């Protein structure tokens, strides 16, 4: 009975990476914060002092 | 995890502020120890066990 909806992941289609700087910056920024949210925190360090 | 043995070692040799010395040097310490023989006494027993 299983049924899903195709994700539709056609690539770039639009090449903004060659003029729309203004917006890339906004993307990068975004994708970046996104990243930090994931990058696991570290553990077992050497006592600062 | 050997960060264990080194610690005790140095301690038993008073003077040294164990806590007040990094994990570094410590490892390098192992690296040198690993290349050393054992005192017949010590060794001769482990073989037995």
């Amino acid at each position: 009975t299983a049924r899903y909806i195709r994700p539709n992941l056609l690539q770039d289609r639009l090449n903004l990476h060659d003029n729309f700087e203004s917006l890339w910056d906004t993307i990068t920024t975004s994708n970046y914060i996104l990243a930090r949210s994931v990058v696991p925190d570290l553990k077992e360090l050497v006592s600062t002092e | 995890k050997m960060k264990a043995i080194v610690e005790d070692f140095l301690k038993r040799l008073h003077i040294f502020d164990v806590a007040r010395v990094p994990d570094d040097q410590m490892y390098r310490l192992r690296d040198r120890l690993r290349l050393l023989p054992v005192e017949v006494r010590r060794l001769d027993i482990f073989n037995l066990i």
